[PDB]
């Protein structure tokens, strides 16, 4: 559920 | 005059050699435009890499300061160094018992690596990484460390393709030294180099875990300088990008007060990759939202909703939608969400001709109204849904119906058929 | 962040 760069 | 240098360059003769070199050092470190295409077609590169193994250090220096600002240019410059063969030889000279042609290797090493991943990695593979980083324990030189820190950062730089992982991450302990510095410049590129390696799979987050470089990012947030707090705050945020568990090291650093400090920033990308790292938090388990309303960012949160240029809205959407997924375990959450004011301002966002904004509201709004439908089966309407359609929300629901994508129209569609029907 | 620098 994390957004990365 | 040119053609009499290039003479004194091809000489045998060592005063001849260092008085030439040294007229091409001055010109390749004039004040604007160094005639670097002119000195190259010469062909005085390929003598410079030779003193370069010279053992009188003054052309050494020369040559290697000649060397780096060719390399200070375009790409195509920066290759003639390369096919000239410097690189394993501003290698061998990180090891130089003089520390002027150890500071001017280093440099070069920084320029040539600096041009492109692709350079990135041929600096590497010569194995620059294992001398540098003895320099950067061992030198008490100011100007050392910081061209030390500085290349290093280079050497960590890029995504296209980032460097192999178990080849850069013996710069992590050496890092987590130099968050500790006293002088700004090494805290800057330091903080930089941390950003780049962070960027990734959680394993990479985990290895800057366990370096212990965490708490003192987390202090670094609030350093007075802003050249500072960027790159700090861009590495927090990456560390939150990883599990509950790696996120959790993040708050238990104290971060959250920090970064409800941040929202205030007087500079609009600190602002807004604060409430992309508060996003990545949000994302988490129920306690680590609630950790994030307890530290009152809620408020700010939804003032920079509306506020604040769109970039930084994008951020506060996905932090406000995040933090509604707890429903099932926690609706209070969602209740207090509610009683701050988020339901007008994610309504607001339907408009947003961001598809993925569009779906991320529409995600939120959603789980507000099965709380507002849950508190109404116990008690008779469903009190959020209410507040939706008389601030002008569920219209833009029912044109989100119009929005020819897929998961977004479709639902709109069931929000309207399940609760404004 | 400089991705290269010129020595004077």
């Amino acid at each position: 559920k994390k957004r990365k760069v | 005059d040119l053609p009499k240098m290039v003479e004194g360059v091809f000489s045998s003769e060592i005063d001849k050699q260092i008085q030439a070199t040294t007229k091409f050092r001055k010109l390749l470190s004039k004040e604007r435009n160094p005639p670097i295409e002119e000195v190259i077609k010469t062909g005085v590169v390929g003598r410079f890499v030779e003193f370069l193994r010279s053992p009188h250090t003054l052309v050494q220096f020369e040559a290697a300061w000649a060397l780096t600002n060719i390399a200070s240019g375009s790409a195509t410059q920066t290759q003639v160094v390369i096919e000239a063969g410097a690189v394993p030889i501003f290698v061998e000279l990180l090891g130089s018992p003089e520390p002027d042609v150890r500071e001017q290797a280093v440099w070069a090493l920084g320029n040539i690596a600096g041009d492109s991943p692709q350079c990135r990695d041929y600096v590497l593979s010569c194995g620059a990484l294992r001398p540098l980083l003895t320099l950067l324990g061992d030198s008490r030189k100011l100007s050392m460390l910081r061209n030390a820190t500085w290349t290093l950062s280079n050497f960590c730089r890029g995504k296209t393709p980032q460097p192999d992982w178990n080849t850069i991450a013996p710069a992590l302990p050496v890092l987590a030294k130099l968050v500790y510095s006293l002088d700004d410049e090494v805290l800057i590129d330091a903080c930089w180099a941390i950003s780049y390696l962070s960027d990734g799979s959680n394993d990479k987050i985990q290895a800057v875990i366990e370096a212990g470089i965490p708490r003192r990012l987390v202090e670094l947030l609030m350093h007075a300088s802003t050249s500072v707090q960027t790159p700090a705050l861009r590495s927090v945020g990456n560390i939150v990008t990883g599990d509950d568990v790696q996120t959790q090291v993040i708050i238990n650093c104290g971060a959250l007060p920090c970064l409800l400090s941040l929202l205030s920033s007087n500079k609009d990308g600190i602002r807004k990759e604060a409430c992309w790292t508060i996003s990545n938090i949000t994302a988490g388990n129920s306690a680590q939202i609630q950790s994030v309303i307890d530290a009152n960012i809620i408020p700010p949160l939804i003032h920079l909703l509306s506020h604040a240029d769109l970039k930084t809205r994008k951020e506060a959407c996905w932090a406000i939608s995040n933090a509604t997924s707890g429903g099932l375990q926690k609706p209070d959450q969602i209740r207090y969400l509610v009683a701050q004011g988020c339901i007008k301002p994610l309504c607001d966002l339907l408009a947003c001709p961001d598809n993925k904004i569009i779906q991320v509201a529409l995600d939120g709004l959603e789980n507000i109204l099965k709380v507002g439908e849950l508190d109404k089966n116990a008690a008779s309407i469903n009190r959020y849904a209410l507040f939706i359609e008389e601030c002008g929300g569920m219209e833009k629901i029912h044109d989100c119906q119009t929005n020819a994508n897929e998961e977004i129209y479709m639902k709109a569609y069931n929000i309207i058929e399940k609760y404004f029907s």
